[PDB]
């Protein structure tokens, strides 16, 4: 198998433009979501997902405060 | 021994 | 001397309830919390803040009406030669009636209380709504606007020049509305804390355990007094216990001693090592025992006045939420020194 | 000579207290940003605003102390004849106890502190509703609204021309709702700083930070000093913090003078570097000393009047975030460069 | 050496 996959990607090209980079950006499109896809910056708590708050420092800034992310 | 202590 | 009175034996029930009603036991912790609370009124050094916190019982505004009395008592040689001066203001936070705390009836409350000097003195504020009458009674229009209330608060404060303003009920602040900063309450409190020169003292319960450490300003200039109930692991906590049990069965005026020392896990459970507690318990039983005119206190007057389990249960649980928070380890030490590159 | 008089051993505690508070050092952080925040206010060419960032504690109020101190020595040889005009002034910012700032507060309060030079003077602001009563007080009215405050306050500044206008606590601005931004505040003080000419001097810990670099034009308008701490990582600022706490020692008004150079890693594990904080220590620990009659310092009243750990781990929390956004390397530069096409 | 600073 090893053989046929170099004998077919030299005949068929690398198809190096195609290559998913395995970075942090690939990390975090992996990752799943909610049904909804976005939620709520509320005041002083964060976010709720999975019935659980997460916060971050960003979030202090008001102009994505009470809005959906 | 029990100690004994005063008003404050 | 060491006991009772025993002149009160001969005076009627009221005159041996009121005597309890005086009587304020020295046990280490008040002691060693006075010893430190003198200290840090007498030197700040720049410090603003001064939290007290404690349990529900272990003497909180007791430990307050101490200090308020001792330093007027002190100030009074500084008042002899300087006028226009109060020694010391406190006040208690009031609860809200809505959904968020009122800063316009704090500061309505702290012009009352704080001024009602001699009539003599006649400093003037910064707001034409608030007014001392004929009668003596600060009036304060209810149209003037919170800022313009605490304006003249800060001239009366920077005016009047005291060593303490304390706040009882401090956790009272924290009935914010949904989404309200808690930080954004003791920065209102820092903000007039600031400019007046005057040290604010907070005493509340483990709730307020939730105004610690929020910005690098409120942590350096903020001091942490927590007042700990006894611990039964440490036989020397169980040893003051002890005593004061002991002291406040002696000074119990009654013509007979009950051994209230026997009963000491009775006590524990049912005060969870809370002097206040203890003594609000032996106040109802001797109440009930005078009104009965017995001699001897039993464990069945004990009992009929004892507070519910569920009840402890609630206490005990505010209490380890509170001691698990200011705990100080070895580790964190170590971890600190780690961090500052110095490890 | 390199310490306190020796007249001072025969007096109270009081004055040894007194002289050891209206003592203050010259750490070479301070005299560096001393002579640099000098040379800027003797000629800012086209700067709108000052930010001074820093620690907690680090010593920002002492410093803009002796920047008015001197400002006014500067001009009072030159204010013999010429009047109408004070040297500098300087407020505070409110924190507001509502969710959004008092804007209107902040434009009285300024008008109130930069209105008193003598009554002799006078000069029409243009707003009804701003006075001075018969004390000597500039009083204003409950409804003048924000725009006739701001336009008496820009006539007010533009005829007095300060040298400079101290804001500290400048993060105070930052108290908004959910749709304001913090650029539209920063740009109000912006432009009420650019009409009036006189330049703006923010000072304030690291949150005022959340002010820095927010649009192109509040940036260019801005040369940002950092009131650093000594860190322990260098050898240098080590030394540093060595020589003061010599320093500090020959001049703690005992009789016998502690040894305070081998102590200084637990001192660095709870001043941070910050020397403020480190004098505020060495006061309270010498009222303990003076009130206890001790001759010498111990390591006992050191720790008994030391920062709580938690405290200390905020402080750094706060610090690391602080440092972590002013530092400048190499990289950046190189990237700017690439970014423009200098390279 | 140790350095001894002046009054700010
Ligand atoms: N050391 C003490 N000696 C004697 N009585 C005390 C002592 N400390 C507290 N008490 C009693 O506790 C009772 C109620 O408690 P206290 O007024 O001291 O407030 P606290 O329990 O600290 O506050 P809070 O209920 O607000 O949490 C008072 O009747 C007071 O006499
Ligand atoms: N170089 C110094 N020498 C002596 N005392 C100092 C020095 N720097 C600061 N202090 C003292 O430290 C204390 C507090 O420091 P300071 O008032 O300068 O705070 P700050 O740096 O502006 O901080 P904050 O943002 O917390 O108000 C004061 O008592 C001040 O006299
Ligand atoms: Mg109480
Ligand atoms: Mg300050």
């Amino acid at each position: 198998p090893r053989d046929a996959f170099a004998a077919g990607m030299a005949i068929g090209g690398s198809r190096v433009h195609r290559m998913i980079p395995y970075d942090e950006n690939f990390q975090i499109l992996t990752l799943p979501t909610t049904s909804e896809g976005k939620a709520k910056v509320q005041v002083g708590r964060g976010i709720k997902i999975n019935y659980i708050y997460y916060w971050s420092n960003s979030f202090r800034d008001p102009q994505i405060e009470n809005t959906s992310v | 021994t029990l100690v004994v202590y005063e008003e404050f | 001397s060491t006991g009772f009175p025993l002149e009160l034996l001969t005076r009627p029930a009221t005159e041996r309830l009121a005597y309890f009603e005086n009587y304020t036991v020295a046990h280490p912790r008040l002691k060693e919390v006075y010893e430190i609370l003198m200290r840090t009124i007498a030197e700040p050094a720049g410090a603003s803040f001064i939290f007290v916190y404690g349990a529900s019982g272990v003497g909180k505004t007791t430990l307050r009406l101490r200090v308020e009395q001792k330093l007027t008592e002190l100030a009074l040689p500084k008042l002899e030669s300087d006028r226009a001066r109060v020694p010391v203001v406190g006040i208690e936070a009031i609860a809200p009636e809505s959904r968020y705390f009122n800063w316009k009836e704090y500061y309505t409350r702290a012009l009352i209380t704080l001024e009602e000097p001699l009539i003599d003195h006649k400093f003037d504020y910064g707001v034409r709504g608030i007014s001392r009458d004929n009668f003596g009674k600060i009036n304060v229009e209810s149209k003037v606007v919170a800022p313009a209330l605490r304006r003249a608060l800060e001239n009366a404060l920077i005016h009047r020049h005291p060593d303490v303003f304390f706040v009882d009920e401090a956790q009272h602040f924290g009935k914010v509305a949904s989404g309200y900063k808690l930080q954004d309450q003791l920065d209102c409190l820092k903000s007039l804390a600031n400019m007046t020169g005057i040290l604010h003292c907070l005493l509340g319960t483990y709730e307020l355990l939730t105004f610690r450490n929020l910005s690098g300003q409120l942590s350096r200039r903020s001091v942490d007094i927590h007042f700990r109930r006894y611990c039964a692991d440490s036989p020397e906590d169980v040893q003051a216990f002890k005593s004061v049990l002991l002291t406040f069965q002696q000074h119990l005026p009654l013509a007979e001693t009950p051994n209230l020392v026997d009963h000491w896990e009775y006590f524990y459970e049912r005060t969870l090592g809370c002097i206040g507690t203890l003594k609000d318990w032996l106040k109802r039983v001797l109440s009930d025992a005078l009104d009965r005119e017995a001699t001897t206190i039993t464990l069945k007057d004990l009992q009929k006045r004892a507070l519910s389990v569920a009840q402890c249960q609630k206490m005990f649980k505010e209490i380890q939420e509170g001691e698990r928070q200011l705990s100080e380890t070895e580790a964190d030490v170590q971890n600190l020194r780690s961090a500052l590159g110095l490890g």
